[PDB]
């Protein structure tokens, strides 16, 4: 019922690797069954932050991790690196600079102000 | 060992694996026997060849102490036409020590001597001579026709005929007083309803079987629990000590280690006893020292087969041994010992591997090529790695795998009837 | 066990009557060795799911957080941990290293040991296949893993993440904004390390916690006891000790009396495989749930309710004790709450 | 389960004998004692939260 009606997200239900589905086979005097799992690979090491520092405001991502290179900081999802901008759009606002333990400067991008100019 | 196994399992084939097998055992190598050094020879001249007997209404019973009980000095010239034993088979008689011996002795009518007997009834069982439901010694008896009897009549043999309740195991009672009769009150007076309780034996020389007087012995003794000093004929021996010996003490017999004991017996103590009511220690009945037993058995075993379809090497793992004469079935040049014992038989190296063929303990075993041999090593514990644990470094996946895998789960049992 | 011992130790009379009634001390055996690799496994399947043993990370900058007393101490000869240290200590086994002589037994001793006593009637303890040594260091890969990578040590290869950004998402997965860690993380950790420190203590103190390891201990020792006490029954024998009876009775005789104590001796050793026999079903259904947390109060973060402790799940590490596991599971409770008027 | 009860009751004879077979009578009671036990822990496990 939890792998095949369903989809767990025990970690040690329905073989290793993450949940995605499973399809059931029978055989004598029980049950095989076929689990199809996600596993992630081929990772890289980037720099990170928990904060960005913007103008004395603290942003945090809304979603992911704020990761950089050696020359640009980007938003991306835990389990598949995809880069993206990081804008007002993809993070929280609040406290400041002075409180978040490892904030880093990196300027976040206003999509409307421009566009507006 | 591998035989060992081969038989439990009812197979010419092993698989690979472990097999347990019989504990460790060694065999005893010579046989002690200790009795106390008695020289006299037992009584028989007086309680089989008295000129006199006591009837049945007044038995008598004579101590027997501090002699061997040799009863083929009977055989010369004795016949026994009864003779049973119930606490012992009688074949056991000159393997052991009695203690507590008395013998009963009396004459009664022929057809009375079955009435001896544990369990019987009749005027001898309730009225006269009574052995006990658990009676432990031996009833011995003969057809005394040319002693006991006289032409006119032998008067000199009473019984008792007439008591108000019945008689309790060994008791005597010799009261004359005069029986009453019919709730007819009798003041000590023969008559109507009123009779003296005692009467006589015929006993005469033309007398058929039934009538003709019998001889009876009872010998009642006790076996394996204390001091004794009536015992058989059996010769001792000197006593070895710290081997694996067979023995007989006193008639206790068994097998084990004889060692010297700091355990005290009270004077009347011969024998100890375990938690598990097993002989322990006993007291040397020659010189009083007190020895303690232990089993000559100990330990365990377990063999280390490569399947037989394969080779025949083993290896054998010997539980209670440290390896560093020994106890072992055999000692070959590859010896290594371990938490779990002491292995005999697979080289070991100093590498690790994945388990096979486990030991215990952090050891496992395999049959490897480098001219092949059994192998005993640790194990792995997969491979080691790390992580840079950098306080800013984050590592991403950039692509994945999707991959399916199988479970498999039982789900239901042969259905029986 | 030596089902011959047990029944006809060190007698020839009785060990030849015995083969015909054979069947049945095989089976004993049977049933005992499928237990006995049983309890192997289930001590596997709850620690050994880490492939990759993980050193411990020369850093130890784990934000403002301490872990000293969960990680293995180097200074010992062993792996373990502090509170492993402490655990080990409390539970009582009966005795250690598996390994008595005969020489060690051969005197009164014998009798006043209750394990040499077992040994001498075939009763015997095997030695389990993981060591100590070996389970610490299943222990500290899997802290290693999780103080480390947390989600992502299992479920593929491990990847590393900052600490305080581990607990982070950890506090998305209860409904917290993770801007409650970073403002207050310094209260977090705080309020992290002291609790250790009372567990530390609480353990220290009070050893009733542990009773249920202890019982398994002393249940499976009162058992082997028994199975020696049992000896001294007739079953309506003449006499219970063998002995007695083949000095006394010829063997015709004397098979009558063996036969009533070969039959009383196995319904004993009936009796103790099967009560062995459910107890190791019950031992594997807690194994079998041990192992499920092991997986997802450590390797992940389970989102049951009643899983991991009370309070919201936040994050766990395992720690060995002996015939078991022990967690110490941290969860988040909520404080001081205030009525507001909603809509 | 008394266990004398069911097998010697009202009887001392058999009462006495049964002595020395006496190790199973106790031992029948300290598993069933153990399952008694085990119903108020269930019961407690399940509603008192
Ligand atoms: C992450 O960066 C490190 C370098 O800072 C890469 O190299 C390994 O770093 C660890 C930790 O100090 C060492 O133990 C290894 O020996 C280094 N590897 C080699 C080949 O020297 C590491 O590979 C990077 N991670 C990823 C996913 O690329
Ligand atoms: C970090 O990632 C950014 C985005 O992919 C890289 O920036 C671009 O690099 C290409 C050359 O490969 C240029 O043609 C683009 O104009 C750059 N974009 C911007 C916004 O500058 C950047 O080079 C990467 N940095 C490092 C050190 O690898
Ligand atoms: C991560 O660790 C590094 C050290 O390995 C920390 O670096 C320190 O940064 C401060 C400025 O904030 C400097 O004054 C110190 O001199 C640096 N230390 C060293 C040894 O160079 C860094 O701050 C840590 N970051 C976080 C978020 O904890
Ligand atoms: C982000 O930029 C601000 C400046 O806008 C940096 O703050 C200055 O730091 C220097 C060196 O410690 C001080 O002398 C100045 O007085 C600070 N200025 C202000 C307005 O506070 C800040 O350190 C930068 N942050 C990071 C993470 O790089
Ligand atoms: C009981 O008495 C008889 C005699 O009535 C003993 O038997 C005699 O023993 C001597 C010496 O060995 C022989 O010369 C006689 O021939 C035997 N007589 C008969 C009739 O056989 C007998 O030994 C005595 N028994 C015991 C135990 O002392
Ligand atoms: C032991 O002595 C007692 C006391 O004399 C006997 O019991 C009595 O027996 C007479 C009949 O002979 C009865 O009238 C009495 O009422 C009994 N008294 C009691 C107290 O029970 C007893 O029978 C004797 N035991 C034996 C084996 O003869
Ligand atoms: C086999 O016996 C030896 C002793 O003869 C044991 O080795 C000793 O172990 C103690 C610690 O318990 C050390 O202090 C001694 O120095 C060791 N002596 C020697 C000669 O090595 C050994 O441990 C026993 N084997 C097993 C498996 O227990
Ligand atoms: C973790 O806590 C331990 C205490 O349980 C800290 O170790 C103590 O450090 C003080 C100095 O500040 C010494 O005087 C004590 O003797 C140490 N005690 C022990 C048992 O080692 C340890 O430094 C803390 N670690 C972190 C990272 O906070
Ligand atoms: C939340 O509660 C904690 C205590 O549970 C408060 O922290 C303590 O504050 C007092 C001063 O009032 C200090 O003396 C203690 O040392 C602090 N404890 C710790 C572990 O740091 C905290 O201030 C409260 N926060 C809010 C927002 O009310
Ligand atoms: C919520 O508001 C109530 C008042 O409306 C606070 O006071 C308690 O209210 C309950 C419900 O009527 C009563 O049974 C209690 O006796 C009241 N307490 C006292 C001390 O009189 C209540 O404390 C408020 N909740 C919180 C978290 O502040
Ligand atoms: C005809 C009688 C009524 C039948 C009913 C059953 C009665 C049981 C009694 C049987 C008689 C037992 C006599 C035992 C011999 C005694 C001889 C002796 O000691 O000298
Ligand atoms: C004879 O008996 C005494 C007393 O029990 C004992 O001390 C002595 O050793 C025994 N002797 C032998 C067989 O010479």
């Amino acid at each position: 019922s939890e792998c095949v009606l369903g989809q767990s997200k025990r970690v040690d239900f329905c073989g290793k690797g993450y949940h995605l589905m499973s399809f059931p086979q029978s055989a004598p005097h029980g049950v095989v069954f076929l689990h199809v799992t996600y596993v992630p690979a081929q990772e890289k090491n980037f720099t990170t932050a928990p904060a960005i520092c913007h103008d004395g405001k603290a942003h945090f991502p809304r979603e992911g991790v704020f990761v950089s290179n050696g020359t640009h900081w980007f938003v991306t999802q835990r389990n598949f690196y995809e880069p993206q901008i990081i804008t007002t759009d993809n993070t929280f606002v609040s406290g400041n600079c002075d409180v978040v333990i490892g904030i880093v400067n990196n300027t976040v991008y206003d999509p409307l102000q421009p566009e507006l100019d | 060992p591998l035989s060992e196994t081969k038989c439990t399992l009812k197979s010419f084939t092993v698989e690979k694996g472990i097999y347990q097998t019989s504990n460790f055992r060694v065999q005893p190598t010579e046989s002690i026997v200790r009795f106390p050094n008695i020289t006299n020879l037992c009584p028989f001249g007086e309680v089989f060849n008295a000129t006199r007997f006591a009837s049945v209404y007044a038995w008598n019973r004579k101590r027997i102490s501090n002699c061997v009980a040799d009863y083929s000095v009977l055989y010369n010239s004795a016949s026994f036409s009864t003779f049973k034993c119930y606490g012992v088979s009688p074949t056991k008689l000159n393997d052991l020590c009695f203690t507590n011996v008395y013998a009963d002795s009396f004459v009664i009518r022929g057809d009375e001597v079955r009435q001896i007997a544990p369990g019987q009834t009749g005027k001898i069982a309730d009225y006269n001579y009574k052995l006990p439901d658990d009676f432990t010694g031996c009833v011995i008896a003969w057809n005394s026709n040319n002693l006991d009897s006289k032409v006119g009549g032998n008067y000199n043999y009473l019984y008792r005929l007439f008591r108000k309740s019945n008689l309790k195991p060994f008791e005597r009672d010799i009261s004359t007083e005069i029986y009453q009769a019919g709730s007819t009150p009798c003041n000590g007076v023969e008559g109507f309803n009123c009779y003296f309780p005692l009467q006589s034996y015929g006993f005469q020389p033309t007398n058929g079987v039934g009538y003709q007087p019998y001889r009876v012995v009872v010998l009642s003794f006790e076996l394996l629990h204390a001091p004794a000093t009536v015992c058989g004929p059996k010769k001792s021996t000197n006593l070895v000590k710290n081997k694996c010996v067979n023995f007989n003490f006193n008639g206790l017999t068994g097998t084990g280690v004889l060692t010297e004991s700091n355990k005290k017996f009270l004077p009347f103590q011969q024998f100890g006893r375990d938690i598990a009511d097993t002989t322990d220690a006993v007291r040397d009945p020659q010189t009083l020292e007190i020895l303690d037993i232990t089993p000559c058995s100990f330990g365990g075993v377990s063999v280390i087969t490569p399947g037989t379809n394969t080779s025949n090497q083993v290896a054998v793992l010997y539980q209670d041994v440290n390896c560093t004469t020994w106890r072992v079935y055999s000692t070959g040049s590859n010896v290594f010992q371990t938490r779990a014992g002491c292995l005999i038989g697979a080289e070991h190296v100093n590498n690790s591997y994945e388990c096979d063929i486990p030991i215990g303990a952090g050891i496992c075993a395999s049959y490897q090529t480098q001219s092949q041999s059994i192998i005993a090593y640790t194990m792995s514990l997969g491979a080691e790695n790390s992580v840079a644990y950098s306080n800013n470094s984050i590592a991403i996946p950039t692509n994945f795998t999707i991959s399916v895998t199988t479970e498999i789960l039982p789900v239901s049992m042969t259905k029986t009837s | 066990v030596d089902c011959t011992m047990y029944i006809c130790g060190d007698s020839t009379e009785c060990s030849n009557l015995l083969l015909q009634y054979g069947s049945f001390c095989t089976q004993l055996n049977r049933a005992l060795t499928g237990i006995a690799v049983e309890q192997d496994k289930n001590t596997q399947e709850v620690f050994a799911q880490v492939k990759q043993i993980y050193k411990t990370p020369p850093i130890k900058d784990f934000g403002g957080f301490n872990f000293s007393q969960i990680l293995p101490d180097p200074s010992k000869p062993s792996k373990r941990s502090f509170i492993e240290d402490l655990l080990f200590n409390k539970v009582t086994l009966a005795d250690a290293g598996f390994i008595k002589q005969y020489g060690d037994c051969l005197g009164d001793i014998a009798a006043r040991d209750l394990i040499c006593a077992q040994k001498f009637n075939g009763l015997t303890v095997l030695p389990p296949l993981l060591t100590d040594e070996m389970i610490a260091q299943y222990t500290s890969a899997l802290l290693a893993g999780t103080i480390t990578s947390g989600w992502t040590f299992g479920a593929g290869a491990a990847l590393q993440i900052p600490f305080a950004m581990q607990m982070a998402y950890r506090f998305n997965g209860i409904g917290v904004t993770q801007n409650v860690l970073y403002e207050n993380q310094k209260l977090i950790a705080n309020q992290f390390n002291s609790a250790i420190g009372k567990i530390q203590d609480s353990l220290s103190s009070t050893a009733s916690a542990l009773g249920k390891l202890q019982d398994v201990v002393n249940q499976n020792a009162q058992a082997l006891n028994t199975l020696v006490k049992q000896l001294s029954s007739n079953f309506g024998a003449i006499s219970s000790v063998l002995n007695d009876i083949l000095s006394r009775l010829d063997p015709p005789e004397a098979e009558v009396q063996i036969d009533r104590l070969i039959t009383g001796r196995l319904q004993s050793l009936q009796t103790y495989v099967t009560q062995q026999l459910i107890r190791a079903a019950e031992i594997r259904a807690s194994a079998n749930l041990a192992a499920t947390k092991m997986s997802e109060c450590v390797l992940g973060q389970s989102k049951r309710v009643d899983f991991c402790g009370k309070g919201y799940h936040l994050m766990s590490f395992p720690q060995s004790a002996p015939h078991g596991v022990v967690f110490l599971h941290v969860t988040y409770v909520p404080a001081q709450e205030k009525n507001f008027t909603t809509a």
